[PDB]
């Protein structure tokens, strides 16, 4: 596995024994995320909300096959004081996957 | 030798302290009042910029300053005491030492903390062939780590179950030291410092079903073996049989969170006795937990500027 | 995690930066993560599991407190993330079968 928040979110994850990375920008961010995709890590892929929104970009770009490296869009840890409006974030997952948005 | 002149520097150096009103205030800040305020401390003269690494990289620097040299600026018998108060820093990079040997990153890894010997050390003993040669290359005369890792290093060449043991065998050496020392309060702090280590391994064992008699160390007074196996077992009594001694607020509490915070407070509030010694060593040793106290506070409220804490989010951490 | 990140703010603030960088660059071997077989319709797609190195941990003498804390919590968090990754991955491809199914019937509709 590996992830992407922040140099103070990925010292965590990195005690938590899982492979970290940490940027302030959005272009180191996927820079970052170039980096481990280049070098193929494991299959699984966490990246903050506040760096990469929907960070699909890297991966179908360059591993269009194989679906391998799994992207999340994590909430960080500043923004989890308002935690992530996950209601929010489930309309604008369906919208993008099936086009319809309706209300559940 | 003198445990005079070193008190007279102490006494300045207490003078050099921040108020709870500095962290009262600090309750409301946005880590620019917060930065202005550090401005206003002298932890903030190695200020270098802004952000939460150069904040804590900047109390570090501090630190080093204000509470290294009390390690150095002695000599004798006060020397041999004063050495075991800034100790876990040293018994931490000990242990990032032999964590990186017997795993195999590179000596750069830890990023090495000050502590009391010479850091050329730390890095000439990377490189070496036997884990006694590598302690007599650490080998420091009043250096209780040197005498415990010797003593434990007769076991194998370097093992964890061997870490662990130079652990206990650490704190008993220190205990023993503590013992043998013509200190009225040393002892007894120390001596409760190591009860509440046995009560905080005791609680990070509760529910492990290990064997607590290999767990439970020898130094303390606040505390029984029958009290520690029954600590072990998931009995809240007994940390309601603590009644009298300094655990007195310790009670009716199982989550070990708020448990170590009040522990931390007992022990804060022991170490508030030191200033009855002005002429002793433990004036300098509450100088030191102060300075400690002083550094959770900042790093506390550092973080909590950083990441826009609630004031309820850390009410619990400045209530002692 | 809003109890992870708690956990590790409060370790990083009472116990030093230094000291979790050192007991956190002291590692288990931190791998372990495969991604099994599912068959959905049509499809195989990468089911993960768990990592499992937390049956060996460090230091049995946990000698900071609310670092190892925190090492539990974050293994905690690690779990839950693959939970979410391999429901979410399922539901991607559950929803682009779909729309792949409409759009071969609207063609195929409108066409032959």
């Amino acid at each position: 596995m590996a992830v992407i928040a922040d140099p103070e979110t990925a010292q965590g994850f990195r005690l938590a024994g899982l492979e970290g990375y940490g940027a302030s920008s959005a272009e180191e961010a996927q820079s970052l995320l170039e980096t481990l995709v280049e070098r193929g890590g494991y299959a699984l892929v966490a990246v903050d909300e506040a760096l990469l929104p929907d960070p699909e970009r890297a991966v179908e770009r360059l591993m269009r096959g194989r679906d391998l490296p799994v992207l999340l869009p994590i909430a960080g840890l500043k923004e989890a004081f308002q935690g992530h409006d996950v209601e929010g974030y489930m309309r604008e997952l369906v919208r993008k996957t099936i086009g319809f948005d309706i209300k559940l | 030798d003198d445990f005079a002149y070193l008190n007279a520097r102490v006494r300045v150096r207490r003078g050099t302290l921040l108020k709870e009103s500095f962290f009262q205030e600090a309750l409301d800040l946005s880590f620019a009042d917060f930065l202005r305020l550090l401005s206003e401390t002298v932890y903030g003269g190695e200020l270098a910029g802004q952000g939460l690494p150069d904040v804590d990289r900047a109390v570090l620097r501090t630190q080093a300053k204000l509470v290294g040299d009390l390690p150095r600026l002695v000599t004798g018998e006060a020397r041999e005491a004063v050495r075991l108060l800034l100790l876990r820093n040293d018994l931490h990079n000990l242990q990032a030492l032999l964590r990186a040997k017997a795993t195999g990153r590179p000596f750069e890894e830890v990023l090495l903390l000050p502590g009391t010997l010479r850091e050329e050390v730390w890095r000439q003993a990377y490189e070496a062939q036997d884990p006694a040669g590598m302690a007599q290359v650490l080998a420091v005369p009043g250096h209780p780590l040197a005498r415990a890792l010797r003593a434990v290093l007769r076991e194998t060449q370097d093992l964890a179950r061997v870490e662990a043991l130079l652990a206990k065998r650490f704190f008993e050496d220190v205990a023993k030291a503590a013992k043998g020392l013509d200190q009225p309060a040393l002892r007894d702090y120390l001596a409760l410092e190591v009860d509440a280590e046995n009560l905080r391994t005791a609680f990070k064992l509760q529910g492990s079903g290990l064997a607590p008699d290999a767990f439970f160390l020898k130094g303390g007074r606040f505390v029984d073996r029958v009290r520690f196996a029954r600590l072990m077992e998931g009995d809240y009594a007994v940390l309601d049989e603590l009644s009298g001694t300094p655990f007195s607020g310790l009670s009716g509490v199982r989550d070990l969170k708020a448990l170590e915070r009040g522990l931390r407070c007992v022990l804060l509030k022991e170490a508030k006795k030191g200033v009855q010694d002005p002429l002793g060593v433990g004036l300098v040793l509450a100088y030191v937990k102060e300075r400690e106290w002083e550094a959770v506070r900042l790093r506390l409220l550092a973080r909590r500027a950083y990441f826009g804490l609630p004031r309820a989010q850390v009410e619990e951490e400045v209530v002692c | 995690a809003k109890e992870a990140y708690a956990a590790l703010l409060l370790a990083q603030a009472f116990d030093g930066p230094e000291v979790v960088a050192g007991a956190a660059l002291g590692v288990p071997p931190l791998e372990g993560v495969e991604a099994e077989v599912e068959n959905v319709w049509g499809s195989k797609v990468p089911r993960l599991k768990a990592t499992f190195p937390d049956g060996a941990l460090l230091s049995p003498v946990g000698t900071p407190a609310y670092t190892l804390e925190a090492s539990r919590a974050f293994r905690r968090y690690a779990e839950a993330l693959i939970r979410v990754a391999n429901t979410e991955t399922r539901l991607k491809k559950i929803g682009e079968e779909i729309k792949k199914t409409t759009r071969r019937v609207n063609a195929l509709e409108q066409v032959v």
